[PDB]
DNA sequence: ACAGGATAAAGAGAGAAATTGAGCCGAGCTTAAGACCTCCTTTACCTTTTCA
């Protein structure tokens, strides 16, 4: 149960990096709030912009977070 | 969660109209014909907002919002008046009332759900301007009348710099916007990319009028106003 | 204290009736012309109400507000938007600008200062403007009186320490340790060349300047005309 | 124990969808050198003050 605090908060960090938006359409695509993952759509009518504008934002996202920096901790979690 | 706004009117035409309008908005609504029902579910059920008629039976409006506010449990409920605007003494006792907003009936529904979301926003991206127009589904600028492509990279540098348009944007906020890199890499790449804006968007690149570099601190984008641009 | 409530509107005639309506309720009320007056001004004084008209010049009242809503000392003052309200396309922009509220020009004054009451019922450090100068540290630009001038980081950096001392004398001692934080000690006579740039950029005849004072044995003052007097210095 | 009968809940048969990864390309991206334009510093020589 104490690797699974910890790792929550390594996430968050790297989370912390991305922009506020872009974390936000993360921690719903994937539901780390609620254990839920959310669809396009949900974010697409609870977000400001529709539908085929989260999906750019979770690239823009993952590309970020894909870079060797702000995120190599995780690599060992693998 | 989604946030929690009952509204309370005795028109069920009207109650229902706000009720689907709500709804459709992704809010979790609850309905009550009449001021002391609506009080007790107001008190029952903490909503996150209260849009409350005027001419209920047996208790004005005006006695329930007063009620809410003498509740600690309502007394800090964000109340929206709906009044049907028609005499200087509702007016009067309206500025009793402790409504925080008023909306006049018949409204936009446009209106409504944007006094909501101010409500929200207060309990709790430039797209277009002048002469660019954002095209994010096809990473595309519309600039003046034509269409230019850019990649993925010119697009998001130009976006960070609309979205601070007419202020200086420092290189390492450019690193850490677009590339999310640490604000010590090299930031050459961005002067590059920088360039191939000027070349798609500026009559000349070597004297460019728009993106403009404040040396020592960074980039600008400079567009005329809407009203300028007959002129250009 | 009294409440502080900043009007920006490019109508004088709208300007003047707010702020007499206002202070017969009590405010301590500000008034800006413009929009980057406006928002020196917001910076400035973080007043406790921003009334925001939205067809200002030379900046629209949207880019204002968002401006305001950037700023970490600014992002929580509430706007009430004047506007002429007549287009939805209008209306969408403001749907994205942040803005408290909208008013419709014209409106009642007994309305105005029911929002007033709410918005402030809701919500319960430097000089970048003063007389012809407005400074404009996000793109080291000065306004003087109707003129852009273009300053290098240097002197728009000395320009805005003279400003926080207007109509004082600031040593070049001073002005070594908080522009350039040198010890006292070190040469002095930097500051001498990069002052005189600024009158190239400012006065009107650099030989003889009337704003960049030098006093002499005490190093320099910034002696601006009251707000009252710029009618006889624009023609200069 | 064993045989018959009724039934529902859990496997096989197929294609069509949806992914999928694979090669084969040139579009996007980075690297490094050189030139090249602002900003600044500091000098040499002054002019211009306040004062004995």
């Amino acid at each position: 149960e104490v690797a699974k605090n910890l790792l929550r908060e390594d996430l968050e960090g790297v989370l912390s990096t991305l922009s506020p938006r872009e974390r936000d359409v993360l921690r719903l695509r994937y539901g780390l709030d609620d254990g839920r993952m959310k669809t396009l759509e949900e974010i697409g009518q609870l977000f400001n912009v529709t539908r085929e504008r989260i999906r750019q934002i979770e690239a823009k996202a993952l590309r970020k977070l894909r870079h060797p920096n702000r995120n190599s901790i995780l690599k060992e979690y693998i | 969660m989604k946030p929690r706004i009952l509204v309370i009117d005795d028109d069920s035409a009207i109650l229902e109209l706000v009720a689907v309008n709500l709804e459709m908005s992704g809010y979790d609504v609850r309905k009550a014909e009449d001021g002391i029902k609506g009080q007790a579910l107001a008190v029952q059920l903490v909503p996150d907002l209260i849009m409350l008629d005027l001419m209920l039976p047996r208790v004005d409006g005006f006695t329930v919002c007063q009620r809410l506010r003498r509740d600690e449990r309502t007394a800090e409920i964000p109340v929206l008046m709906l009044t049907a605007l028609g005499q200087t003494q509702d007016k009067v006792e309206g500025f009793n009332a402790g409504a925080d907003d008023y909306l006049t009936k018949p409204f936009e529904v446009e209106e409504m759900l944007a006094r909501v979301r101010a409500l929200l926003q207060r309990t709790d991206e430039i797209l277009s301007y002048g002469p660019l127009t954002l095209i994010p589904e096809r990473f595309e600028a519309i600039w003046f009348n034509r269409t230019v492509k850019l990649t993925h990279l010119e697009f998001e540098l130009l976006h960070c710099l609309l979205q601070r348009h007419g202020q200086t944007v420092a290189p390492s906020e450019i690193l850490k916007e677009v590339w999310g890199y640490d604000p010590d890499d090299d930031i050459e790449t961005i002067r590059v990319h920088i360039r191939h804006l000027r070349t798609k968007l500026e009559p000349d690149p070597r004297h460019p009028r728009y993106i403009k570099t404040v040396y020592g601190a960074g980039y600008c984008l400079e567009l005329p106003a809407e009203t300028e641009l007959h002129q250009h």
